[PDB]
């Protein structure tokens, strides 16, 4: 986890690592 | 929405889960 802002493109890493395997959007 | 949730504040580990599921 992180406690910062993920201003689109970083989300995608914090998104890859969270929902990567299931995909997201 | 998706890129406001966490760039317009920090957001949480569930709030950041709610992209997939």
């Amino acid at each position: 986890f992180v406690n910062q802002h993920l201003c689109g493109s970083h989300l995608v890493e914090a998104l890859y690592l969270v929902c990567g395997e299931r995909g997201f959007f | 929405g998706i890129v406001e949730q966490c760039c317009t504040s920090i957001c949480s580990l569930y709030q950041l889960e709610n992209y997939c599921n």
